[PDB]
């Protein structure tokens, strides 16, 4: 019984791990995009010196 | 069990290569690795039957 | 999902039982293992007679 | 930090300057920060003051 | 948007799936119930007897 339950378990950590890998790339990237978003506002806000 | 535990785990990686190709749906290499596990099972299957 | 799932096994006694391939095999193999337990124990009695 | 920038909003939007001695206008001004006052933010997100 | 209209879906559960991506059109073309409709004239008008 435990061969199945464990060996299935083994993949999940592996799979969950790689999923976590791209996520942080996304999470940090999303902050970067938001960091960008601000930068977009600044230059138009800069343009607001009408 | 020497081969039984090994062969169920071999079948387990047959299953795991799917997880990897699922995680890497593009690369044929993951297929190739996955494919061999596939008939690897069938090979043993035909081995026992005979 | 199939890795979780149970498939329903057409045994030619007419039955069809919903199982993982693992459990089937396990009951298949464990059946065989227990046979030796019975078989060898059955002998265990017998060599006792042999003595 | 993003909210902080909106809490300053570099420019000051006053309207009323144009190419030398042509066009031009005055006074549709809104509030905002002290950029046009003489302060400057470099694209590294840091400030310099005149 | 020419990517797929759905999040990346991958299995994580007792038979469940987990999204971990965004199909761009949501960011580009979906909507915020937080926001309303407003409408404008294009002209701005003074008195004209002068």
């Amino acid at each position: 019984r435990l061969e199945y339950e464990i060996k299935t378990l083994e993949q999940v950590k592996e799979s969950t791990s790689r999923a976590q890998e791209m996520t942080q790339n996304s999470m940090k990237a999303l902050q970067d995009m938001v960091k960008l978003l601000e930068d977009f506002k600044v230059k138009v806000t800069q343009a607001a010196s009408d | 069990d020497l081969q039984n535990t090994g062969i169920l785990q071999d079948l387990e990686n047959y299953n795991k290569a799917w997880n990897d190709f699922a995680s890497n749906p593009n690369e044929n290499a993951t297929k190739i690795a996955l494919v061999k596990a596939s008939q690897t099972l069938t090979e043993s299957v035909n081995n026992t039957f005979a | 999902q199939l890795q979780y799932d149970k498939v329903n096994f057409y045994n030619e006694d007419g039955t069809i039982d919903n199982l993982t391939m693992e459990e089937y095999y396990r009951k298949l193999t464990g059946k065989i293992a227990s046979d030796g337990e019975n078989n060898n124990v059955v002998n265990s009695s017998n060599e006792t007679l042999y003595n | 930090r993003s909210s902080i920038l909106a809490d300053l909003f570099d420019s000051q939007v006053v309207d009323g300057t144009t190419e030398d001695a042509n066009g031009n206008k005055v006074n549709t001004k809104v509030m905002l920060s002290m950029q046009d006052f003489g302060l400057s933010l470099n694209d590294a997100g840091t400030l310099s003051f005149d | 948007y020419y990517g797929d209209k759905n999040n990346i879906n991958v299995v994580t559960g007792a038979g469940t799936e987990s999204p971990y991506n965004i199909p761009g059109w949501d960011l580009f073309f979906k909507a915020d119930g937080d926001y309303k409709k407003q409408i404008s004239t294009n002209v701005s008008f003074t008195d004209n007897r002068w």
